[PDB]
């Protein structure tokens, strides 16, 4: 039982793809939100020239 | 003496078993570093 | 060879029923709350 | 496993966070005028008995 | 780096103060944990033996016929209780002995030698 | 765009709910109707749609309707619904064996075995010539809200599933009703495959 419980720690520490997948989805949303600022900047500049 | 050494050793068995088991879940430490970056990115997205 | 073959087959099957259960959980709780919403009106005009 | 359950439970959580507040908002009016009635006609009824 | 290379290189490689306070305290605390845990084990066994004795004596009293077998088992339980108590006392003795012994042994460690500097 | 000459006979999808329609007529030229929606009204009879054999997704539910008919030639029926009506049998659908999807809920039924009869399943002690499944592809099956369906719940689910949507396997997981049948769903798969071949 000691070794069975010892080994579980290493894999858990090394691999956390569940939380890194949540992180990946959040990063996808982050990058989706970010470029909207540049898009609105372009539209604002065109409207300002007009 | 037989049964007393048995009980002593078995209590040691359980003590070490759970003392090892608790640490493994603390791989949620690395998981929490990942979720720290999670919260940083989430904060940064709403910023823009 | 067979180890990994049936490992991946079983892994896919496991993902199958996990999704079944979770998705139906989501859909049915959505149905429950939707019924709540759809019935959360009325009782005011009649009383007044 | 946890990844797959993550999407299911997160859809559940999002639908919950969205729809439950509906049930929160609905009912604030019905009690108001009803309790207002329960006090207003008390004197009329008491005189109707006296 | 081929598997043959791996085997041959494995063959070749086979052929070829403040911290001491903390270490002392850690060793002392673990030894105290071990000795105490054994002490409460012996004590809890005293209580369990007394519980068995109480139930057996209650059964004997309920059986108006004073069963010689029941009384023999009761005396076995009593002897177990007494021997467990004797071991509990002896174990407190050599457990304080072990605590002092391990503290003394850690105090004189060469890697812990900086401790005596103060 | 309401093309002025929207042909009177170019109809595939029809939806006339909440008009409280009672009868079906003037559907000549609408035989190409594949998705029909006429539920939630006073309708009680299935008629003048049978010649609309194109009808695959047909709903005539939650009405005063009381019988299943005209679908025999509406074999192409795929999503058949007659919910909240007064139907008490799965009739005319023997020629709707194409129907994978059936709803007869909140009708006035008394048993589920009508649907299972479409699968080579018949109750013990009955002599029948339907040794071959009818609703071979019928995996969508709801009877919720019927008199018997409200009666000692999950019985019809278990028996229909073992004789016939992950609920299907979750219900095959039932031990005793599973024992109530012997012709398993996997055996049904192999029978279907061999018969097709």
């Amino acid at each position: 039982k000691m070794q069975v419980l010892f080994k579980n720690l290493e894999k858990a520490e090394i691999k956390k793809m569940d939380r890194r997948n949540d992180y990946d989805t959040e990063a996808q949303k982050l990058e989706e939100q970010k470029s909207k600022l540049k898009g609105t900047m372009e539209d604002i500049t065109s409207i300002q020239e007009t | 003496e037989k049964e007393t050494e048995i009980k002593n050793l078995n209590q040691k068995n359980s003590k070490d078993e759970q003392a090892i088991t608790d640490q493994g879940l603390k791989a949620k430490s690395d998981i929490s570093i990942t979720k720290k970056k999670i919260m940083q990115q989430q904060q940064e997205a709403q910023d823009l | 060879v067979k180890e990994h073959a049936k490992t991946e087959e079983e892994q896919t099957k496991n993902i199958e029923d996990l999704r079944i259960k979770g998705a139906k959980h989501y859909a049915e709780l959505k149905i429950t709350m939707e019924t709540e919403i759809q019935d959360l009106e009325k009782c005011f005009e009649d009383m007044k | 496993k946890e990844e797959t359950k993550n999407k299911n439970l997160e859809e559940t959580n999002v639908m919950k966070i969205i729809l439950e507040t509906k049930q929160t908002k609905y009912y604030t009016e019905l009690e108001q005028m009803n309790s207002k009635f329960q006090s207003d006609t008390s004197n009329k009824v008491k005189d109707h008995q006296f | 780096k081929t598997l043959y290379d791996k085997a041959r290189d494995r063959f070749k490689e086979s052929s070829k103060a403040q911290v001491a306070m903390e270490i002392k305290n850690e060793v002392m605390q673990k030894l105290k944990e071990r000795l105490l845990s054994r002490a409460e084990i012996i004590q809890r066994r005293l209580e369990e033996q007394r519980q068995v004795l109480e139930q057996k004596e209650a059964q004997v009293a309920k059986r108006q016929e004073i069963d010689p077998k029941q009384e023999e088992e009761i005396r076995d339980i009593n002897f177990k209780i007494d021997i467990l108590e004797q071991r509990a006392l002896r174990f407190e003795s050599m457990a304080l002995q072990k605590y002092e012994e391990m503290d003394n042994r850690l105090n004189k460690d060469a890697r812990l030698a900086a401790l005596h500097r103060k | 765009i309401t093309t002025e000459n929207i042909i009177l006979q170019q109809l595939r999808q029809l939806q006339l709910s909440f008009k409280n329609i009672l009868k079906i007529q003037h559907l000549q030229g609408l035989e190409r109707l594949e998705k029909l929606q006429l539920d939630n009204n006073i309708i009680e009879k299935i008629e003048n749609i049978d010649h609309l054999v194109n009808l695959k997704w047909l709903d005539l539910s939650f009405n005063c309707i009381k019988k299943i008919e005209g679908l025999d030639k509406l074999k192409e029926l795929t999503d058949l619904s007659l919910f909240n009506n007064y139907i008490e049998k799965i009739e005319g659908l023997h020629n709707n064996t194409k129907l994978n999807v059936f709803s007869i809920g909140n009708n006035r039924l008394k048993s589920y075995e009508e649907i299972t009869l479409y699968f080579g399943y018949k109750p013990r002690g009955e002599e029948g010539t339907n040794d071959r499944p009818e609703f071979k592809r019928l995996q969508v099956l709801n009877v919720s809200g019927n008199p018997f369906t409200k009666d000692k719940e999950n019985e019809y689910k278990n028996h229909i599933i073992c004789a016939i949507e992950g609920d299907r396997q979750l219900i095959r997981q039932d031990e005793q009703i599973s024992n109530s049948y012997n012709f398993t769903t996997t055996d049904y798969y192999q029978q279907m495959q061999a018969q097709e071949q």
